[PDB]
């Protein structure tokens, strides 16, 4: 069960991760665009 | 024809005809003031162009 959730543990941090990349790329998107107007 | 027309009234329709296709293409404020306005709206279109090249092609994710 302690390898089972280490496993599921990895994987949710990596789609956190990823979806924190995404948000910080649309966050830039949105400044740039705001800044451009 | 006086050496013993409608040229006011011309003159004016056709300044009205131009200020109206004027004001349509966009000549109705101060040329420099509209040529920067003109310019910096291109160059916005171009930054907005090239930070949308640089989002979509070299993608983070895969």
């Amino acid at each position: 069960n302690h390898e089972a959730a280490t496993c599921l543990e990895d994987v949710v941090y990596r789609g956190d991760m990823l979806l924190e990349k995404i948000q910080s790329a649309l966050a830039d998107i949105a400044q740039s665009q705001l800044k451009t107007r | 024809m006086d050496k013993d027309q409608d040229l006011n009234a011309l003159k004016t329709k056709f300044q009205e005809l131009r200020k109206l296709i004027g004001t349509m293409p966009g000549i109705h404020v101060s040329p420099e003031q509209q040529q920067q306005q003109l310019h910096s709206l291109r160059e916005q279109v171009r930054t907005k162009n090239e930070l949308l090249q640089k989002y979509k092609s070299l993608c983070m994710f895969e």
